[PDB]
């Protein structure tokens, strides 16, 4: 029974670059900003987001392991900003 | 059919459209589940339908009971398909089962509900005809002899 | 004797869920009647006489100890895991 | 049995991140934050406080349905003999909070994410599907809590744009006849606000608010 | 694994459980004769010996694992 | 009908319309619930109504009666329902039952 | 008692919202932050000790009805073979509370919050503490338009006379800004507000 | 002598104190009730020294730990979500 | 032979400053005779080998923890409630 | 008022320490006033425990 | 089970380390990312 | 590689469990794997414990 | 290789101190069990049984003081 | 140097576990050596748990 | 209606056969066990 355990640990491993895409989207909109959103329910609202747009299973091993990270978070966030400026 | 119908959740997002009639549904259920892709099985009260990537494999072993005692309980009850028999000696306590998900699980239920439910001597008189019985004790009065 | 099925096929979900609840109900029935199967073993008298059976009911004793323990802290370290990034 | 218990605590920890997601609290606060921001006032009314007011009527509003809660849990048959009942049991404590989502939740929004969580299920070959769904089959509750949030969103900053419209139009003629003048180096915000605090308390904008949005989820008599 | 140290000690003696059985069959048979009351105390002692290095050992190894589980957090 | 009905609220979003004529009653029942699909079970208090897609099934194990000593108490009582019957030897402990849920 | 030791405990953690959301805490917090605004200024004094003064201010009207609740609930007839008695003896206890919150609270928008006179039954707890905080708001902006009024005069003034002269590129607010707080010490406006601030709820 | 009253007490209320108010005065009377019952169940000197008693007297102290100590934490967790909210 | 005294005077107070002092007081002196009790229970050595007084003084020492953390927690939740607000 | 019967029974002991009947009711006294004792020290401790936890878990 | 819980008690850990590693990252990255957009 | 030569005395005892000889020696066996298998629980632990508390730091 | 520790230190410092009360005791068996009555020999094992207890029981009870308290420093681990 | 004459006396405790001197003289050192080493063990305990408090306090 | 019949059957059993004696004359034989001192074995008759 060492697996259960996994699949909820593999999710929030998966939820941590899928946070990195889109929160600068949710700094650039007229209607989701900081200024119209509150502190408590704004980290709520985009985590469960990506959780429903990304794109491999939830359950399967991440390919995120010990390849380059910090470098990477500076690439999610760089094509974030591109989103949020074309949207 | 005179039954009623259980289709399964992941088979019920593929569509058919057409003009159908029933005479002998038998027939077409054995033949829609081979041309679509599918499985079905009738316990006598209902019929459940699965497609056909929902068949499951199990191995289990009987300890104290036979395959052949176990078969003639399943053709007296009425749950014994002849399109997935059982696979094994005919004398052993291991077998094979595989098919949709409702028959699978409840053979192998009854078969470890059996077990856990679950010589003789004998008498043979005989007189003897050459020597007496008994041990013998000789009071040879130089030494206590016996003879067991 | 026991039983296996051999495919261990990974049955696609259409969320998380579900998978969690069958669990959840996967194991709260079997730790349910086993909580039934060595109260009552130690409730019959005559299954606590004998010392061969002592032993097999002190064996279960320290299984039903380790299993729910084992269950606990994998799921509060989980609730603990999931909230350090929810709060942010 | 025993572990029933865990699952009361591992449900009692991540409750109010559902109140942050799950119920309508976060229609109220966003508007009253704009209210806020639509008076020009910065610091004040001191939203700390306006956190409170925000959840005591959402829970006044959610109450019944977190009531019903309590009654189907604290049956007295909760134990069953199988496993896909006790399971069954839970789906149906869990279809009050259910088809409350479904509602109030946009159509459309909630299913592009059953297409788009199948696909990612198990790849593009798997057919789509469209709006007929709706009159027999239930997607799950994790595809519904996305769209549901973002679709209060919408209605929200519909009532917030709907209220900034009478305050703006203040906005301009005061910024106008302050021109009508040579007054053009004089910072117009310092006039308009006090004829923009009267405008909301003349039309009493804070007892007929909070009584129009109860109507919007729930009837008296 | 805590059933295996257990069946070491049911594999590692072949029948003794019924040894002290058709021992005390035996012995309630006619209680009273020197070769029997003399293999007796020589067969009664052993068992006693066995059982409780049956269930120390598991003892002393269940703590062990409690030990163990109680540092994961 | 003389009983009241229970109609689940999962069987509770399909609807209907057309001019029905109450004219045999318990032959209606037998007609609509094959051609809609639904399940259903006569107790002689009440009648319960289930779709097709919620019937279970159970295997139980009696360790010291027989079937066919429990088949003859369910004569006695009142709830042995022929279109459901229990699918097992006529000496053993163990059988096979399913259908609706009540 | 001892679970009288969790009703304690469940007070002083929800004590700093209620205090926030249930006194006239909110009227002075409110109308002492809108004063710095209407002199055109913006850190002075602080949000700080702004705030701790206007917690000492509610201090006062509040007290003796939190006084009240000590030696009522420290007397002697706690122990009731009765469910509802003891029910009926902790409402009494709360309805210092109750006479307070109704008279500031408007009748009309607690009966509609009944739905989803008052001598012969007092209404619910939860049915009024949106409409006294719904109340003191607006009132504290009706005040609030009231004071900030003076202040517009001598903007509109001081900027009418540079444009009496030919000087129409010149900000006003270096002048205006001495002459802002000079009307509001001479008039000692600062030690007169607060009088009647208390006598609008406690009589002299 | 046991006693037993079957039907629970039910209405519609869309007044909310009251309600609260009688599940804190029914919990507050059980735990008043209980704390004499198991403290002269321990000083009546008969029941104690009666090993049949001794039983049932190991029962109601763990049903007495294990109710308010619930009840302490679901309720932490009750003001400890009103707080994630609130403070901001 | 012991004494007790049976006036609780009552002075009045002129403001909230002149109420605190009271309480302060009243439990200052209150919070030193009780420890400074338990020691002379047992700087007396007569008192602490008794099997009745000991469990007198058991009850003095719990009577005593229970009362300085119940008025360490009010005090602590009190400056927290005044933290939260000067925070606002 | 149960140290009273136990302090009253050990004089006639005292003043004859042979006597049969009286030291196996002495026996049969002092091991339930033994029981007794501990057994308020057990009760006790309980309360001072959950009592304590309370504040555990405010805090 | 004494080597394999204890070879599992640090296979359970070092993974949860890591996962709240990498959410407080990216606190720290869109964080720097909103403040320097504010400028 | 400890616990190889802790489970290759049990079998001997196993056969025999009244030998005098095989006892003392085990119990010098087992005593000491008792020291060595919490000894590495608690130690890894410390290295666990400290990380997690610099992030806690830095977050 | 065959590894020693602190603990088997002491159980075979017990046993060099001892030199043949292993074997002392099983020639007087064969000897005493051959003629079960003789004086100078039932008096000769009681004298090797005798001490074969307090041996036995010596490098019992120091293992028992000399693991708890290796306890007690890995209770003050953490 | 108080583990130098604890490791000397135990041999002819061990060539001798039969003198009624020694073991009576060894009893009052072995038990002695006991109550040193784990309070060397609780004293440092504190001192190191303190000051874990101020990086505790600090942080 | 349910609820009061399951707890006043429940109830009844927490709240809940007679020996008897024969006197028979036999007819063809004495009663109790005799003994035949004959002088070549102690015989006993049960």
């Amino acid at each position: 029974f060492y697996a259960l355990y996994f699949e909820i640990h593999h999710l929030v491993a998966s939820a941590a670059l899928g946070f990195a895409r889109v929160a600068p989207i949710f700094f650039f909109l007229p209607f989701l900003n900081s200024g119209v959103l509150s502190g408590a329910p704004r980290n709520a609202i985009i985590i469960l987001v990506a959780l429903g747009v990304w794109p491999h299973a939830l359950n399967e091993a991440p390919p995120f392991l010990s390849v380059a990270m910090i470098p990477l978070v500076l690439q999610e966030a760089a094509v974030g900003v591109m989103l949020g400026c074309l949207l | 059919l005179k039954e009623p119908v259980i289709v399964s959740k992941m088979a019920a997002r593929k569509k058919i459209t057409g003009n159908f009639e029933f005479h002998d549904p038998n027939a077409l259920l054995e033949k829609l589940s081979l041309q679509l892709g599918l499985i079905w099985y009738f316990d006598g009260q209902a019929i459940y339908i699965y497609d056909a990537s929902e068949m499951r494999n199990a191995v289990v072993s009987l300890r104290n009971v036979s395959l052949n005692e176990f078969n003639n309980f399943l053709k007296r009850s009425g749950l014994y398909n002849k399109n997935y028999p059982l696979r094994g000696d005919n004398r052993k306590g291991t077998f094979y089962v595989s098919g949709p998900p409702v028959y699978v699980d409840m053979v192998v239920n009854a078969a470890t509900m059996m077990d856990k439910q679950n010589g003789r001597q004998k008498i043979g008189v005989m007189r003897l005809n050459n020597t007496f019985v008994g041990d013998r004790t000789y009071n040879l009065r130089d030494q206590k002899m016996v003879i067991p | 004797g026991q039983a296996v099925n051999i495919r261990s096929m990974e049955t696609d979900i259409v969320s998380l869920d579900d998978r969690l609840l069958q669990a959840f109900s996967g194991s709260a029935i079997a730790t349910a009647v086993d909580k039934q199967t060595i109260t009552n073993r130690i409730e019959d008298p005559n299954l606590v006489t004998d010392p061969k059976e002592l032993a097999i009911s002190q064996e279960m004793i320290s299984d039903y100890n380790l299993y729910v323990s084992m269950v606990s802290t994998l799921t509060r370290k989980g609730v603990g895991a999931v909230e350090t990034l929810l709060r942010s | 049995n025993d572990i029933s218990l865990i699952a009361l605590l591992a449900f009692s920890t991540l409750l109010p991140f559902i109140i942050a997601s799950g119920t309508c609290f976060v229609k109220f606060s966003i508007v009253f934050v704009m209210v806020r921001n639509a008076l020009g006032l910065q610091q004040i009314p001191s939203n700390m406080t306006l956190n409170g007011v925000a959840l005591l009527l959402s829970m006044f509003v959610m109450w019944p349905i977190m009531h019903d809660a309590y009654v189907y849990f604290e049956d007295e048959d909760v134990t069953f003999n199988d496993i896909s009942s006790l399971s069954k049991h839970v789906d149906e404590g869990l279809d009050g909070y259910r088809d409350y989502l479904i509602k109030y939740s946009d159509r459309e929004l909630v299913q592009f994410f059953e297409n788009a969580q199948l696909k990612r299920q198990y790849g593009e070959e798997t057919e789509t599907v469209k709006r007929d769904k709706d009159e027999i089959e239930k997607p799950s509750i994790f595809a519904l809590l996305p769209a549901y949030a973002l679709s209060e969103i919408k209605s929200a900053f519909k009532i917030g744009f709907y209220l900034y419209l009478p305050f703006v139009v203040v906005d301009l003629v005061v910024s106008s006849v302050l021109l009508a003048l040579g007054m053009m180096m004089m910072s117009p915000v310092t006039i308009s606000t006090p004829i923009k605090l009267v405008l909301f308390v003349a039309l009493d904008g804070w007892t007929l608010l909070s009584k129009g949005l109860i109507l919007q989820y729930m009837d008296i008599a | 694994y805590l059933d295996d140290v257990s069946a070491k000690f049911d594999t590692g003696v072949d029948n003794l459980q019924t040894q002290v059985t058709e021992a005390l069959d035996k012995l309630a048979a006619k209680p009273s004769d020197p070769a029997l009351l003399a293999a007796y105390q020589s067969k009664l002692s052993e068992y006693n010996l066995y059982r409780n290095a049956q269930s120390n050992t598991v003892k002393v190894f269940k703590d062990i694992d409690a030990a163990i589980i109680q540092n994961f957090r």
